[PDB]
Protein backbone atom coordinates (compact mmCIF):
# COMPACT_ATOMS: atom_id res chain seq x y z
CA UNK A 1 0.00 0.00 0.00
CA UNK A 2 1.26 3.19 -1.09
CA UNK A 3 -0.03 5.81 2.24
CA UNK A 4 -2.10 4.86 4.41
CA UNK A 5 -0.23 3.54 7.72
CA UNK A 6 1.26 0.50 9.37
CA UNK A 7 -1.84 -1.48 11.34
CA UNK A 8 -2.52 -4.94 13.34
CA UNK A 9 -4.73 -7.84 12.07
CA UNK A 10 -7.17 -6.44 15.11
CA UNK A 11 -8.56 -3.55 12.31
CA UNK A 12 -8.50 -6.27 9.66
CA UNK A 13 -8.67 -9.88 11.20
CA UNK A 14 -10.05 -11.62 7.50
CA UNK A 15 -6.70 -10.69 5.83
CA UNK A 16 -5.29 -13.68 5.02
CA UNK A 17 -1.38 -14.00 4.36
CA UNK A 18 -0.93 -16.68 1.34
CA UNK A 19 2.48 -17.58 0.70
CA UNK A 20 4.24 -19.52 -1.83
CA UNK A 21 6.44 -22.84 -1.05
CA UNK A 22 9.72 -23.25 -2.40
CA UNK A 23 12.40 -26.15 -3.12
CA UNK A 24 13.88 -22.27 1.79
CA UNK A 25 10.90 -20.78 3.77
CA UNK A 26 8.07 -19.87 1.71
CA UNK A 27 8.02 -16.54 0.22
CA UNK A 28 4.53 -14.17 0.68
CA UNK A 29 2.62 -14.48 -2.23
CA UNK A 30 -0.43 -12.46 -2.26
CA UNK A 31 -3.02 -11.70 -0.22
CA UNK A 32 -6.59 -12.69 0.32
CA UNK A 33 -9.90 -12.35 2.40
CA UNK A 34 -11.58 -14.92 5.22
CA UNK A 35 -14.91 -15.25 3.36
CA UNK A 36 -16.02 -18.27 5.52
CA UNK A 37 -14.08 -20.24 8.43
CA UNK A 38 -12.62 -22.58 6.12
CA UNK A 39 -12.40 -20.32 2.81
CA UNK A 40 -10.46 -17.80 2.00
CA UNK A 41 -11.28 -15.47 -1.34
CA UNK A 42 -8.20 -14.04 -3.61
CA UNK A 43 -7.10 -13.49 -7.14
CA UNK A 44 -7.19 -16.29 -9.58
CA UNK A 45 -3.91 -14.18 -11.21
CA UNK A 46 -2.41 -14.93 -8.06
CA UNK A 47 -2.59 -18.25 -8.86
CA UNK A 48 -2.62 -19.26 -12.73
CA UNK A 49 1.06 -19.85 -13.42
CA UNK A 50 1.54 -22.73 -10.53
CA UNK A 51 -1.69 -23.50 -10.09
CA UNK A 52 -1.21 -26.68 -7.64
CA UNK A 53 -2.72 -26.14 -4.03
CA UNK A 54 0.45 -27.83 -2.57
CA UNK A 55 2.09 -24.88 -4.04
CA UNK A 56 0.93 -22.68 -1.39
CA UNK A 57 0.01 -21.81 2.66
CA UNK A 58 -1.79 -19.63 4.03
CA UNK A 59 -1.67 -17.83 7.29
CA UNK A 60 -4.65 -15.87 9.50
CA UNK A 61 -3.14 -13.57 12.39
CA UNK A 62 -0.07 -11.93 10.70
CA UNK A 63 0.64 -8.43 11.02
CA UNK A 64 4.05 -9.13 10.29
CA UNK A 65 5.45 -10.93 7.29
CA UNK A 66 7.56 -13.70 7.04
CA UNK A 67 7.79 -13.86 11.10
CA UNK A 68 6.29 -15.24 13.86
CA UNK A 69 3.03 -13.18 14.92
CA UNK A 70 1.07 -14.52 18.49
CA UNK A 71 -2.21 -15.75 17.65
CA UNK A 72 -1.57 -16.79 13.96
CA UNK A 73 -2.94 -20.08 12.41
CA UNK A 74 -1.24 -21.90 9.72
CA UNK A 75 -3.47 -24.00 7.04
CA UNK A 76 -2.65 -26.16 3.94
CA UNK A 77 -4.86 -25.32 1.10
CA UNK A 78 -7.77 -28.72 0.63
CA UNK A 79 -8.84 -26.86 -2.54
CA UNK A 80 -7.75 -24.25 -4.67
CA UNK A 81 -10.38 -22.98 -7.07
CA UNK A 82 -9.53 -20.43 -10.18
CA UNK A 83 -12.48 -18.98 -12.06
CA UNK A 84 -13.12 -20.67 -15.31
CA UNK A 85 -13.51 -18.17 -17.36
CA UNK A 86 -10.48 -16.03 -15.78
CA UNK A 87 -8.56 -14.09 -18.58
CA UNK A 88 -6.02 -11.56 -19.12
CA UNK A 89 -6.51 -8.56 -22.07
CA UNK A 90 -4.69 -6.13 -22.32
CA UNK A 91 -3.13 -4.94 -18.63
CA UNK A 92 -6.43 -6.10 -17.18
CA UNK A 93 -7.46 -9.80 -15.73
CA UNK A 94 -11.05 -10.70 -15.94
CA UNK A 95 -12.80 -12.58 -13.57
CA UNK A 96 -10.25 -12.40 -11.22
CA UNK A 97 -11.25 -14.23 -8.29
CA UNK A 98 -10.13 -17.41 -6.68
CA UNK A 99 -10.82 -19.89 -3.89
CA UNK A 100 -9.04 -21.63 -1.19
CA UNK A 101 -10.03 -24.00 1.15
CA UNK A 102 -7.84 -24.20 4.19
CA UNK A 103 -7.54 -26.65 6.50
CA UNK A 104 -4.91 -27.02 9.81
CA UNK A 105 -2.58 -29.98 10.00
CA UNK A 106 -4.86 -31.48 12.30
CA UNK A 107 -7.68 -30.98 9.97
CA UNK A 108 -9.30 -27.64 11.39
CA UNK A 109 -10.25 -24.31 9.87
CA UNK A 110 -10.29 -20.56 10.99
CA UNK A 111 -11.20 -20.14 15.06
CA UNK A 112 -12.22 -17.06 15.71
CA UNK A 113 -10.27 -14.87 17.62
CA UNK A 114 -9.64 -10.80 18.10
CA UNK A 115 -6.95 -11.22 15.24
CA UNK A 116 -8.92 -13.50 13.01
CA UNK A 117 -12.66 -12.67 12.08
CA UNK A 118 -14.68 -13.65 8.77
CA UNK A 119 -15.73 -10.80 6.54
CA UNK A 120 -19.22 -10.35 5.12
CA UNK A 121 -19.89 -10.79 1.47
CA UNK A 122 -22.50 -8.02 -0.04
CA UNK A 123 -25.90 -8.37 -1.18
CA UNK A 124 -26.73 -9.29 -4.68
CA UNK A 125 -25.47 -6.56 -7.40
CA UNK A 126 -25.46 -4.16 -4.02
CA UNK A 127 -22.54 -1.59 -3.72
CA UNK A 128 -21.81 1.24 -1.78
CA UNK A 129 -22.57 4.42 -3.40
CA UNK A 130 -19.50 6.14 -5.35
CA UNK A 131 -17.42 8.53 -3.56
CA UNK A 132 -18.02 6.18 -0.38
CA UNK A 133 -14.85 5.38 1.89
CA UNK A 134 -13.51 1.92 1.41
CA UNK A 135 -10.49 0.57 3.55
CA UNK A 136 -7.67 -1.21 1.75
CA UNK A 137 -5.21 -3.88 3.16
CA UNK A 138 -1.70 -5.39 3.08
CA UNK A 139 1.93 -6.63 2.92
CA UNK A 140 2.46 -4.74 -0.59
CA UNK A 141 5.28 -1.89 -1.26
CA UNK A 142 4.93 1.55 -0.45
CA UNK A 143 5.82 2.45 -3.52
CA UNK A 144 6.29 0.84 -6.96
CA UNK A 145 9.65 1.43 -7.40
CA UNK A 146 10.89 0.42 -3.83
CA UNK A 147 12.77 -2.52 -3.06
CA UNK A 148 11.94 -3.16 0.20
CA UNK A 149 9.04 -4.10 1.70
CA UNK A 150 7.25 -2.27 4.83
CA UNK A 151 7.04 -6.43 6.00
CA UNK A 152 4.39 -5.28 8.26
CA UNK A 153 0.55 -4.78 7.39
CA UNK A 154 -0.34 -1.47 6.10
CA UNK A 155 -4.32 -0.03 6.04
CA UNK A 156 -5.42 2.81 3.54
CA UNK A 157 -8.91 4.08 2.50
CA UNK A 158 -10.21 5.07 -1.07
CA UNK A 159 -13.15 6.38 -2.71
CA UNK A 160 -15.55 4.27 -4.93
CA UNK A 161 -15.18 5.73 -8.60
CA UNK A 162 -18.20 5.22 -10.61
CA UNK A 163 -17.64 3.11 -13.71
CA UNK A 164 -19.12 6.64 -15.58
CA UNK A 165 -15.79 8.43 -14.67
CA UNK A 166 -13.61 5.47 -14.71
CA UNK A 167 -14.43 4.05 -18.02
CA UNK A 168 -13.66 8.17 -19.61
CA UNK A 169 -10.86 8.45 -21.61
CA UNK A 170 -8.19 9.83 -19.85
CA UNK A 171 -8.87 7.07 -17.10
CA UNK A 172 -9.20 3.51 -18.30
CA UNK A 173 -11.71 3.65 -21.22
CA UNK A 174 -13.02 0.22 -22.48
CA UNK A 175 -9.98 -1.98 -20.63
CA UNK A 176 -12.45 -2.04 -17.71
CA UNK A 177 -16.02 -3.21 -17.34
CA UNK A 178 -19.05 -3.44 -15.07
CA UNK A 179 -17.75 -6.55 -13.24
CA UNK A 180 -14.65 -4.39 -12.02
CA UNK A 181 -15.01 -1.88 -9.73
CA UNK A 182 -12.28 1.13 -9.07
CA UNK A 183 -11.37 2.91 -6.30
CA UNK A 184 -8.78 6.06 -5.39
CA UNK A 185 -7.77 8.60 -3.32
CA UNK A 186 -9.05 12.34 -5.00
CA UNK A 187 -6.07 13.35 -4.64
CA UNK A 188 -4.12 10.45 -5.69
CA UNK A 189 -1.82 9.85 -2.76
CA UNK A 190 -2.80 6.32 -1.28
CA UNK A 191 -3.22 3.21 -3.25
CA UNK A 192 -3.21 -0.84 -3.82
CA UNK A 193 0.38 -1.60 -4.70
CA UNK A 194 2.83 -4.77 -5.58
CA UNK A 195 1.95 -7.27 -3.44
CA UNK A 196 -1.55 -6.27 -2.39
CA UNK A 197 -3.52 -8.81 -5.36
CA UNK A 198 -6.08 -11.25 -4.16
CA UNK A 199 -6.57 -8.30 -1.34
CA UNK A 200 -9.68 -6.83 0.24
CA UNK A 201 -11.52 -4.25 -0.24
CA UNK A 202 -13.73 -3.53 2.31
CA UNK A 203 -16.93 -1.36 2.00
CA UNK A 204 -19.62 -0.31 4.86
CA UNK A 205 -22.87 -1.74 3.26
CA UNK A 206 -26.35 -2.06 5.54
CA UNK A 207 -24.26 -1.25 8.69
CA UNK A 208 -21.14 -3.97 8.34
CA UNK A 209 -18.18 -4.52 6.79
CA UNK A 210 -18.69 -6.02 3.56
CA UNK A 211 -15.90 -7.48 1.14
CA UNK A 212 -17.01 -5.30 -2.03
CA UNK A 213 -13.65 -6.03 -3.54
CA UNK A 214 -11.04 -8.00 -4.52
CA UNK A 215 -7.44 -6.46 -5.44
CA UNK A 216 -6.59 -7.26 -9.42
CA UNK A 217 -4.93 -4.44 -11.29
CA UNK A 218 -4.17 -1.46 -11.96
CA UNK A 219 -1.24 1.10 -14.34
CA UNK A 220 1.19 2.40 -11.85
CA UNK A 221 0.00 3.20 -7.96
CA UNK A 222 -1.58 6.03 -6.62
CA UNK A 223 -1.16 7.74 -10.33
CA UNK A 224 -3.39 10.55 -11.77
CA UNK A 225 -6.50 9.32 -13.67
CA UNK A 226 -5.70 5.98 -12.78
CA UNK A 227 -7.34 4.53 -10.01
CA UNK A 228 -6.86 1.00 -8.30
CA UNK A 229 -8.91 -1.59 -10.14
CA UNK A 230 -10.93 -4.61 -7.82
CA UNK A 231 -13.05 -7.46 -8.75
CA UNK A 232 -16.37 -6.34 -8.10
CA UNK A 233 -17.42 -9.54 -5.60
CA UNK A 234 -20.89 -8.72 -5.87
CA UNK A 235 -21.09 -9.44 -9.05
CA UNK A 236 -19.61 -13.41 -8.49
CA UNK A 237 -21.78 -14.69 -5.46
CA UNK A 238 -23.64 -17.25 -7.68
CA UNK A 239 -20.13 -18.45 -8.49
CA UNK A 240 -18.57 -18.30 -4.48
CA UNK A 241 -22.15 -20.24 -3.37
CA UNK A 242 -21.79 -22.95 -6.66
CA UNK A 243 -18.35 -23.66 -4.44
CA UNK A 244 -18.55 -22.78 -1.39
CA UNK A 245 -22.15 -23.41 -0.97
CA UNK B 1 13.46 -11.53 -23.01
CA UNK B 2 17.37 -10.31 -23.31
CA UNK B 3 18.38 -6.72 -21.20
CA UNK B 4 21.54 -5.59 -22.26
CA UNK B 5 23.98 -3.37 -20.64
CA UNK B 6 26.71 -0.91 -22.16
CA UNK B 7 28.94 1.74 -21.02
CA UNK B 8 31.44 0.52 -18.28
CA UNK B 9 34.77 0.48 -17.83
CA UNK B 10 37.29 2.01 -15.87
CA UNK B 11 37.13 5.60 -14.10
CA UNK B 12 39.55 7.19 -11.93
CA UNK B 13 37.62 7.55 -8.53
CA UNK B 14 35.61 11.05 -8.45
CA UNK B 15 34.77 10.45 -11.58
CA UNK B 16 31.44 10.01 -13.63
CA UNK B 17 30.09 7.69 -16.06
CA UNK B 18 26.93 6.88 -17.40
CA UNK B 19 25.65 3.05 -18.16
CA UNK B 20 22.58 2.47 -20.44
CA UNK B 21 20.39 -0.54 -21.01
CA UNK B 22 18.69 -2.15 -23.91
CA UNK B 23 15.28 -3.92 -23.06
CA UNK B 24 13.52 -5.57 -25.76
CA UNK B 25 6.65 -1.53 -21.76
CA UNK B 26 5.11 -0.94 -18.33
CA UNK B 27 7.56 -2.36 -16.08
CA UNK B 28 9.55 -0.98 -13.20
CA UNK B 29 12.76 -1.07 -14.38
CA UNK B 30 16.46 -0.86 -12.54
CA UNK B 31 19.85 -1.43 -11.21
CA UNK B 32 21.52 -3.52 -9.50
CA UNK B 33 25.06 -4.76 -8.26
CA UNK B 34 27.35 -7.13 -7.48
CA UNK B 35 30.70 -6.01 -5.24
CA UNK B 36 33.74 -8.11 -4.61
CA UNK B 37 33.31 -10.64 -1.88
CA UNK B 38 29.14 -10.18 -1.78
CA UNK B 39 26.07 -10.66 -3.37
CA UNK B 40 24.07 -8.31 -5.46
CA UNK B 41 22.34 -5.54 -4.00
CA UNK B 42 19.71 -2.86 -5.03
CA UNK B 43 21.18 -0.15 -6.66
CA UNK B 44 17.96 1.94 -8.14
CA UNK B 45 14.54 1.44 -9.71
CA UNK B 46 11.86 3.72 -11.47
CA UNK B 47 8.10 3.57 -12.72
CA UNK B 48 7.08 4.03 -16.22
CA UNK B 49 6.18 7.61 -15.55
CA UNK B 50 9.33 8.45 -13.64
CA UNK B 51 6.62 8.82 -10.85
CA UNK B 52 8.25 6.72 -8.44
CA UNK B 53 11.94 6.33 -7.91
CA UNK B 54 14.06 4.83 -5.67
CA UNK B 55 17.63 4.54 -4.74
CA UNK B 56 20.19 2.50 -1.93
CA UNK B 57 20.95 5.07 0.86
CA UNK B 58 24.91 4.40 -0.24
CA UNK B 59 24.29 6.07 -3.57
CA UNK B 60 22.14 9.07 -2.83
CA UNK B 61 22.47 11.67 -3.66
CA UNK B 62 25.14 11.23 -6.18
CA UNK B 63 23.52 8.38 -8.70
CA UNK B 64 20.28 9.00 -11.22
CA UNK B 65 18.17 6.76 -12.36
CA UNK B 66 16.45 7.72 -16.07
CA UNK B 67 14.14 6.48 -18.62
CA UNK B 68 13.14 6.15 -22.56
CA UNK B 69 10.21 4.41 -23.07
CA UNK B 70 10.80 4.72 -26.67
CA UNK B 71 13.31 3.71 -27.19
CA UNK B 72 12.97 0.69 -24.41
CA UNK B 73 16.04 2.00 -22.06
CA UNK B 74 17.09 2.93 -18.94
CA UNK B 75 20.04 5.02 -17.93
CA UNK B 76 22.09 5.02 -14.66
CA UNK B 77 24.42 8.27 -14.14
CA UNK B 78 26.65 7.94 -11.68
CA UNK B 79 28.62 10.49 -10.01
CA UNK B 80 31.26 11.32 -7.48
CA UNK B 81 32.36 7.67 -8.08
CA UNK B 82 34.74 6.09 -5.07
CA UNK B 83 36.17 2.71 -4.46
CA UNK B 84 32.95 1.37 -2.88
CA UNK B 85 31.14 1.67 -6.24
CA UNK B 86 33.65 -0.95 -8.04
CA UNK B 87 31.21 -3.68 -9.02
CA UNK B 88 29.76 -5.71 -11.41
CA UNK B 89 26.25 -3.81 -12.55
CA UNK B 90 23.57 -5.47 -13.73
CA UNK B 91 20.07 -3.92 -15.15
CA UNK B 92 17.16 -4.87 -14.18
CA UNK B 93 13.15 -5.49 -15.14
CA UNK B 94 10.17 -6.24 -12.78
CA UNK B 95 8.40 -8.32 -15.03
CA UNK B 96 5.74 -8.32 -12.56
CA UNK B 97 2.40 -6.43 -12.97
CA UNK B 98 1.58 -3.37 -10.95
CA UNK B 99 -0.41 -5.40 -7.63
CA UNK B 100 1.57 -8.33 -7.83
CA UNK B 101 5.01 -9.58 -6.05
CA UNK B 102 7.96 -8.22 -7.68
CA UNK B 103 9.64 -10.62 -10.05
CA UNK B 104 13.18 -9.30 -11.23
CA UNK B 105 14.84 -10.07 -14.35
CA UNK B 106 18.62 -9.57 -14.69
CA UNK B 107 20.85 -8.85 -17.72
CA UNK B 108 24.57 -10.31 -17.87
CA UNK B 109 26.65 -7.27 -16.13
CA UNK B 110 29.26 -4.93 -16.97
CA UNK B 111 32.19 -4.50 -14.91
CA UNK B 112 32.68 -1.10 -13.49
CA UNK B 113 35.87 -0.26 -11.99
CA UNK B 114 37.06 2.58 -9.86
CA UNK B 115 41.09 3.43 -9.22
CA UNK B 116 41.86 5.65 -5.72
Amino acid sequence: IVGGEFTEVENQPWFAAIYQKNKSPPSFKCGGSLISPCWVASAAHCFIQLPKKENYVVYLGQSKESSYNPGEMKFEVEQLILHEYYREDSLAYHNDIALLKIRTSTGQCAQPSRSIQTIALPPRFTDAPFGSDCEITGFGKESESDYLYPKNLKMSVVKLVSHEQCMQPHYYGSEINYKMLCAADPEWKTDSCKGDSGGPLICNIEGRPTLSGIVSWGRGCAEKNKPGVYTRVSHFLDWIQSHIG
Amino acid sequence: VQLQESGGGLVQAGGSLRLSCAASSSYVMGWFRQAPGKEREFVAAISWSGGSTNYADSVKGRFTISRDNAKNTVYLQMNSLKPEDTAVYYCAADLASSRDVSSWYWGQGTQVTVSS
